[PDB]
RNA sequence: UUUUUUUUUU
RNA sequence: GCCUCGAUAGCUCAGUUGGGAGAGCGUACGACUGAAGAUCGUAAGGUCACCAGUUCGAUCCUGGUUCGGGGCACCA
RNA sequence: GUGGCAGCCAAGCGUCCAUAGCGACGUUGCUUUUUGAUCCUUCGAUGUCGGCUCUUCCUAUCAUUGCGAAGCAGAAUUCGCCAAGCGUUGGAUUGUUCACCCACUAAUAGGGAACGUGAGCUGGGUUUAGACCGUCGUGAGACAGGUUAGUUUUACCCUACUGUUGACUUGUUAUUGCGAAAGUAAUCCUGCUUAGUACGAGAGGAACAGCGGGUUCAAACAUUUGGUUCAUAGACUUGAUCGACAGAUCAAUGGUCUGAAGCUACCAUUUGAGAGAUUAUAACUGAACGCCUCUAAGUUAGAAUCUCGCCUUGUCAAGGCGAAAAU
RNA sequence: UCUUAAGGUAGCCAAAUGCCUCGUCAUUUAAUUGUUGACGCGCAUGAAUGGAUUAACGAGAUUCCUACUGUCCCUAACUAC
RNA sequence: GCCUCUAGUCGAUAGAAUAAUGUAGGUAAGGGAAGUCGGCAAACUAGAUCCGUAACUUCGGGAAAAGGAUUGGCUCCAGUG
RNA sequence: GCCUAACUUCUCGCUCAUGAGACCCCAUAAAAGGUGUUGGUUGAUAUUGACAGCAAUCAACUAGCCCUGAAAAUGGAUGGCGCUUAAGCGAGAGACCUAUACUCC
RNA sequence: GGAAACUCUGGUGGAAGUCCGUAUCGGUUCUGACGUGCAAAUCGAUCGAUAGACUUGGGUAUAGGGGCGAAAGACUAAUCGA
RNA sequence: CACACCGCCCGUCGCUAUCCGGGACUGAACUGAUUCGAGAAGAGUGGGGACUGUGC
């Protein structure tokens, strides 16, 4: 994956775009980040992160889970020189190996995330 | 007491002191190692940073996610009109370093080359090289010049040609030319001296110095910003909003002992206008002068057939029109527009794939860089927008 | 004047 | 982490220069009663937390491991 | 002393086996990041905790480079050597240093610099005067017991440091150069392939080379995307004024929308690398010591170390040293 | 059983009052020396030295949710002086 | 509050320029307290008409609770002496 | 030896340390180690040929110098430079230098 | 509306140490400005009250171990645990 | 009371089982209504007029 602008620092709340029953995803940490002093870990489309459900089914709340970012509002540059962004920040709950807990995704999925995660691409309806 | 949490120091202490460059022209601090076997060639050139644009190219990078795909890349145009060889100088090794042995100037020096020796050329009598010129047509002067050539051939281990830019052909305000010593690589010392002598008073084109898809270095002075505080000069963390006496500062500038401020602490001062040497800038195109038939359409490619020159719609902002030969470098170049850039051949033996990658331009943007350009040519603009009240009243 | 208790089933 | 204290039968507690592992509850049986409960008697309950050492001889004394319980632990 | 750290002998542990790794009973040291002891300096005053910010230094080495040893068949792990070049994070509670937990990570090493750093900040704590509670006191009042509110002054001087001019001396004016000396920079990781190979009961599970990318750091730059608008640029609009329309003005930038230019963002883009001598170590030849032996003489390979290159400065007092032009 | 003039009653509580202490359990959080609710042999709570509540009110002390945001990630630009 | 009429003022040492630091104003992509002892500071809310309004309560309040819709110009219609 | 007035003066040894050592108080070092080298002690074997391989040797001790034990924070201290048949360590010899001391004026 | 007790609805009225807010009186936070100041206590924004236990002029009374105090040892002419 | 007063019998406390209540937590879940905001699709109307019959 090429570098893209990150727009979801720790503490962000994104929509849960799958059918697991969760409605919110609160970014706790981002995988692969060894930051610097006073720098918030940030995530962009196609990034796995540690999250917790703030609103949703009680069985999914009050516990630490993993999610993957599928859409972001922060515009990012593709290698063809285009600048693209979505209407909302969205993510999907996954396990530690990339398997998606749910089975369907509402809305499009970024090409950057689809290329990295085959299962998410499979469950996605549209790919943007 | 140790600092609680570690953090790298702010800035590179090997680029200090952050002072204004001693000279406006970039100084070549090192030339490529000379290999006697290769053909005689120049190792540097002088150009002007005209402006930036972006291009579309097909990428040939096996294993990459953009293999056989089209990508958009930013490029910089450096106008490089041919230079004139005005002299020959050589250097002899001594226990304290190389030392210039002698300099032989061409018989006829251009007025703009001679201007460089002046601060008030217009007010002066323009007597520079007047007596030297006569030596070329004198019995004793010819003997002295021949002896100087013999000395260069016999004692020197490095040969440089003094070259100067030509300023009249640009049709701009400045007329004083820039002189520069460029080392000659290839062939023995005798061959180098003969080659320089033949090329005295002659023009050298940039395409004879640089090839396409070649990595070069840019030497010059960066863009100036004047006196600046630490937050901008060194990029230190801003202090809290509640700070009395200012927050764009460094809180602690040293410990009690040593009882002095160290040179490694961030302080306010000059920012920008620093001498720099950036290496590994890839050449994407060497375009010919737009005033010649070959360069009549130096802004088009093999796949974009529109007849257009490199100059964008409305000219290069704050620079002018690029009508001479130019080099299209990839990415950013130091200095502002109009800045004089010294191009140097790479000292490194390039081995990475990017060095040998072949660049294939598919399209070059020539839309106006003032505002948000919507058209690539004035003809296209007029064709799209139709006919205006001005044209109606012209009819 | 003081005077509390009495295992389970049969 | 440091000062320590203790570890004994299914459970709870005694005990020793160091020279025997006791008591109770609990368990099995017997007596008693029409039959039980209760009560009595017997049988009983243990690697003395584990290891190494010192001793003629250690459950006890010294060191270590485990388990726990009580306390101590900037600063101006 | 206490705290911390490191050794010596081996009784034992380690299935057997004192020394892989430990090491009791004893015993020798080192350090001043603990706390004590003292009272030497300061009471015509050295601003007394912590955090924030920012440098540099030390290693008693957590990670990374090169290695040796295992109770080393490999993710992993342990011991040790040369090694401080370079990193050693985001948070919840607490004033907290500590502590504890959540998460990521190559790793979440320990410390110093007047317990670094208040004319750098803050003022949460401590640490006056107001006030409350508990205990104590006949009482005024006391309490390293708890609680709430409580003014943080001055640099224009010298030096240091940061940048900026710049004279005199080698005649003067410019031009073009050399390198002395000083600075110096890169860092860690992985997706694919190696390979489910090596390996061999399996379970499991690697590496070097190659390709593509990224983290932290650094130096630039504005073509594109983004931000900034007294460009007082264009449009609109509330209230009021100029008799009305039109044109405009004022409301300390009247307000809303768009907004070039310039400046600017890992919020866009570009660039970041080579030798030499060698350390530990592994070896060659080879005695001493007629055998052995990497060592004694002599030889090899050898690293995030060191020196140099590349890169920045180069008003340099044997007034640092050249070429060349006109005088 | 010793003992007082009486031996803390009704209530309330780790409280602005609890040292041990960051008490134990539950609640709030991904994570809590914080909040709230419980427990109470309470170093040292307690009844006009007033106890327990309490609508409305508060430039009073504290915790949380939402909205909001340059407080911050991480800084940038502009104006007046 | 903002603009204006009568009346009164242009008195605040001036000029050039717009570096750093500052004091005072104005904005900021994505996130939204992760900053900090602590949401300190800033931002958010607001006028008027219609609708709707909880626990609790000393029955008076809470209450502008919470929370929705509308709002300009022009041409008309109707009502109110 | 030069800073520094006075010898690179004379004799015999010991020491090589990948920063050795270098002069009262005094400006730290130990237990424990070395098949580095130099001397000694004791006990053995050896020319009726000692050990090694298909003409002296072996073993255990001892004590001089050197080495390991020996880690700290601004860059730094035998006083500095430097010194290696020394300009170091030990035993000595000639001469020489130098006080406000001693003799004389 | 009701058998009664009394209840309900719409108006009128204009109470309160009621509320928002201007003049005014204070002086919460910024721990803002300044801190050899405009100033020996001021300046800006933000704030408390605003028909009463209200804010105020003048005349009068209380004088130092005394006064006066909705109580801070506060004030008593920049002086107050005398 | 009738096992006949050596009768019968009541509460607290302690053990076990079981059912229920209160209860901080703006606790949680399911489901139905209503206001408001957005709003697919069809149908009505006003335009439109690709295409093709003779200005319509």
């Amino acid at each position: 994956k090429f570098r893209i602008s990150l727009g979801l620092p720790v503490g962000a709340v994104m929509n849960c775009a799958d059918n697991t029953g969760a409605k919110n995803l609160f970014v706790i940490s981002v995988y692969g980040i060894r930051g610097r002093l006073n720098r918030l870990p940030s995530a962009g489309v196609g990034d796995m992160f540690v999250c917790s459900v703030k609103k949703g089914k009680p069985e999914l709340r009050k516990k630490v889970l993993q999610g993957v970012v599928i859409r972001q509002r922060k515009q990012f540059r593709r290698k063809d020189g285009t600048f693209i962004y979505f209407e909302d920040n969205a993510g999907v709950i996954v396990n530690n190996k990339g398997e998606m807990k749910g089975s369907a995704i509402t809305g499009p999925v970024a090409k950057e995330c689809a290329d990295l995660w085959p299962r998410i691409a499979a469950n996605a309806g549209s790919i943007a | 007491s140790h600092r609680k949490f570690s953090a790298p120091r702010h800035g590179h202490m090997g680029f200090t002191p952050k002072k204004r460059s001693r000279t406006y022209r970039g100084r070549i601090k090192a030339f490529p190692k000379d290999d006697k076997s290769k053909p005689i060639h120049l190792t540097a050139f002088l150009g002007y940073k005209a402006g930036m644009t972006h291009i579309v190219r097909d990428v040939d990078k096996p294993g990459s996610k953009v293999n056989k795909k089209e990508v958009v890349e930013a490029v910089t145009i450096v106008e490089t009109p041919p230079m004139v060889i005005a002299g020959v100088t050589g250097y002899v090794d001594t226990p304290q370093g190389p030392r210039a042995l002698t300099t032989i100037w061409a018989e006829h020096l251009s007025e703009e080359a001679r201007r460089r020796f002046y601060s008030n050329w217009a007010k002066s009598k323009k007597k520079a090289f007047t007596k030297y010129a006569k030596k070329w047509q004198d019995e004793d002067g010819k003997k002295l010049i021949e002896a100087d050539f013999a000395k260069l051939k016999k004692y020197c281990s490095s040969i440089r040609v003094i070259a100067h830019t030509q300023m009249k052909i640009l049709r701009r305000r400045q007329k004083k030319a820039h002189l520069v010593e460029i080392q000659v690589n290839g062939g023995t010392i005798e061959q180098k001296v003969d080659w320089a002598r033949e090329h005295l008073e002659k023009q050298v084109q940039v395409d004879t110095v640089f090839a396409q898809d070649e990595m070069i270095d840019t030497i010059g002075v960066t863009r100036g910003h004047g006196f600046k505080g630490v937050t901008s000069r060194w990029h230190t963390k801003k202090l809290p909003r509640k700070t009395h006496k200012g927050l764009r500062k460094v809180a602690c500038i040293g410990a009690w002992h040593p009882s002095r401020v160290a040179f490694t602490v961030a302080r306010a001062g000059q920012k920008g206008f620093h001498h720099r040497t950036i290496i590994n800038n890839k050449i994407y195109r060497i375009g010919k002068s737009a005033l010649t038939e070959e360069g009549k359409n130096n802004g088009s490619t093999e796949f974009d057939l529109t007849q257009k020159t490199i100059t964008p719609m409305g000219g290069f902002p704050r620079y002018g029109i690029v009508n001479q030969d130019y080099i299209m470098l990839r990415g950013a170049v130091l200095g502002p527009k109009k800045r004089l850039i010294t191009l140097r051949k790479s000292l490194i033996t390039q081995t990475k794939r990017v060095a040998h990658e072949k660049i294939n331009l598919k399209w070059i943007d020539t839309s106006s860089k003032t505002g948000h350009g919507r058209f690539q040519t004035t003809a296209e603009k007029r064709a799209f927008m139709g006919k205006l009240k001005r044209d109606f009243l012209a009819e």
